[PDB]
RNA sequence: CGGUGAAAUGCGCAGAUACCGGGAGGAACGCCGAUGGCGAAGGCAGCCACCUGGUCCACCCGUGACGCUGAGGCGCGAAAGCGUGGGGAGCAAACCGGAUUAGAUACCCGGGUAGUCCACGCCCUAAACGAUGCGCGCUAGGUCUCUGGGUCUCCUGGGGGCCGAAGC
């Protein structure tokens, strides 16, 4: 249980595919969508989840990929 | 008949009077297509995730319209033809679902 | 989908009474009900109670066991040890008087369908008529 | 699709008796709607081969109606093809 | 440079590889993704909209046995393969060349045509597998999971798994 972004956030529309800011936390230090085991997320959840970060990326605001920075 | 959510991006450098007239002709082709327009939202623009066309950023419209069903995807590659246009992305209108914890 | 309800209601006894279950209900026919009726006499079953359940008409057959026994399994013995639907369906099994059967030395039953009631090999050898031969119990 | 209200009216022209959901008649006509309207766009979809499938099952459902129906009240089998044109 | 156990064939001073920017093209969709879902099977995963099949639950409203199975028939049917036309990035039977080896005539490496892709028409086979026909009733429970409903501690449907009573 290292952190799950279920409980670091309140409610929201996993349907809104515009909320970038909401959504920005659901990839990791790559484009990648986080396995549900980070998201906490609902088994019905991370499905419609997972399409509204598809539909966003699409749309410009949220990243097929990144590029790993050692930090 | 069915409710939807056009998006559109344009590319962020046009000067006002410029910017004007893609959205008269947005509306002229909505109009065209029996899409009543219930509600707009013009975020402006943000910062994308990718350089769409080129350029970092880009300019975005969206609009709860009312088509009828079977000409929505003419209106959308009639959208898409205007040169300034990068990006058309029309979509049926669902239910929020909620979450938390 | 259902096809034989006899079967059906014979079948629901054996298996009832493999786990011992005290009673089952069966879905009502005046058919079964005369069958029961039967089995209840020759002392298969304690006996048979028409009941309902959800307004649907229905049979609450009531097994009979052995005692308990002793040794490393327990389980009683089976009043009803075999019970048996011969004329089924798509084969039917029609008896002439001379020809029905004994069962089991004399120490089961033959339930037998006749114009003259639902017999056993007995009572119908004796009204000296025959028909159809439903089950063999013992 | 069909939208209710489309189908409500097919199933007002059928009923038997004001109120009647679903007769022989207006399982019949429901179901000749289905088939006509899923036949269309197979005119169109001549490789939805999945969606003929389910065309085969409705028809053969159609037939066991009026099959029933013929043998029920052979006047109202009359009525019925003819009312929406059916065998051939 | 590439490449293997090592290595050569190959490519490179007509400037390759590595690096940045531009363009064209084809084919497949990473993460989500599961030991998950859907389908009668073969099979089906980027996103969107249209057209369309199956299906589950609640209500218990309508019909009133209208049901099940199914020789032949008819339709679907992975991959390879055939005909015509289009397409061709990557891959890759045959074939060409490098190595290995007692010999390779294969396994390894560098090439490469059919093919793999689209349409249309054929082909109709499979470890087409749950190697388990379809339909219905009956016969302890535990646990995990997808998905409905409730007076949602728990109760109640429909799927998918593991363990087990009786039995086989
Ligand atoms: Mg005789
Ligand atoms: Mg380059
Ligand atoms: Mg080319
Ligand atoms: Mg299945
Ligand atoms: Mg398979
Ligand atoms: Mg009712
Ligand atoms: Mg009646
Ligand atoms: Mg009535
Ligand atoms: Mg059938
Ligand atoms: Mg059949
Ligand atoms: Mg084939
Ligand atoms: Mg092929
Ligand atoms: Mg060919
Ligand atoms: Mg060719
Ligand atoms: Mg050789
Ligand atoms: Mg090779
Ligand atoms: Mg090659
Ligand atoms: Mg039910
Ligand atoms: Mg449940
Ligand atoms: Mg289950
Ligand atoms: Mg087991
Ligand atoms: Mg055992």
């Amino acid at each position: 249980r290292k952190a799950k972004v279920k409980a670091t956030l309140g409610e929201f529309d996993l349907r809104d595919y515009r909320n970038v800011e909401v959504l920005k936390r659901f990839l990791s230090e790559t484009g990648k969508i986080l396995p549900r085991r980070r998201t906490g997320l609902s088994a019905k959840e991370q499905r419609i989840l997972a399409k509204t970060i598809k539909r966003a990326r699409i749309l410009g605001l949220l990243p097929f990929t990144e590029k790993l920075v050692r930090k | 008949m069915r409710r939807y959510e056009v998006n559109i991006v344009l590319n962020p450098n046009l000067d006002q009077s410029q910017l004007a007239l893609e959205k008269e002709i947005i509306q002229r082709a909505l109009e065209n297509y029996g899409a009543r327009v219930e509600k707009v939202e013009e975020l402006g623009l943000r910062r994308l995730a990718y350089p769409i066309a080129k350029d970092p950023q880009g300019y975005f419209l969206w609009y709860q319209v009312e088509m009828p069903e079977d000409r929505v995807n003419d209106l959308a590659r009639e959208l898409r033809i205007r040169d300034n246009v990068r990006r058309v992305m029309v979509v049926k209108s669902q239910e929020p679902f909620l979450a938390n914890a | 989908m259902l096809t034989d309800p006899i079967a059906d209601m014979l079948t629901r006894i054996r298996n009832a009474t493999r786990v011992y279950k005290e009673s089952t209900d069966v879905p009502a026919s005046r058919f079964k009900e005369e069958i029961l009726r039967i089995l209840a006499r020759e002392g298969f079953i304690k006996g048979y109670e028409r009941v309902d359940v959800d307004g649907k008409p229905y049979l609450r057959v009531y097994l009979k066991y052995g005692p308990r026994r002793q040794g490393p399994d327990p389980r009683p013995e089976q009043v009803i040890h075999h019970i048996r639907r011969i004329s089924k369906p798509g084969r039917r099994v029609y008896v002439g008087v001379k020809e029905i059967p004994r069962v089991r030395r004399g120490l089961g039953i033959a339930i037998l369908s006749t114009s003259k009631g639902v017999l056993t090999d007995r009572e119908a050898r004796k009204l000296g008529v025959g028909g159809e031969l439903i089950c063999e119990v013992w | 699709p069909i939208t209710k209200e489309e189908k409500q009216k097919v199933i007002q022209e059928f009923a038997r008796f004001p109120g009647d959901t679903g007769s022989t008649e207006v399982q019949v006509a429901l179901l000749t709607l289905r088939i006509n309207r899923l036949s269309e766009h197979l005119k169109v979809h001549k490789k939805d081969h999945h969606s003929h499938r389910g065309l085969l099952m409705m028809v053969g459902q159609r037939r066991r109606l009026l099959r029933y129906l013929q043998r029920e009240d052979p006047e109202r089998y009359r009525a019925l093809i003819e009312k929406l044109g059916i065998r051939g």
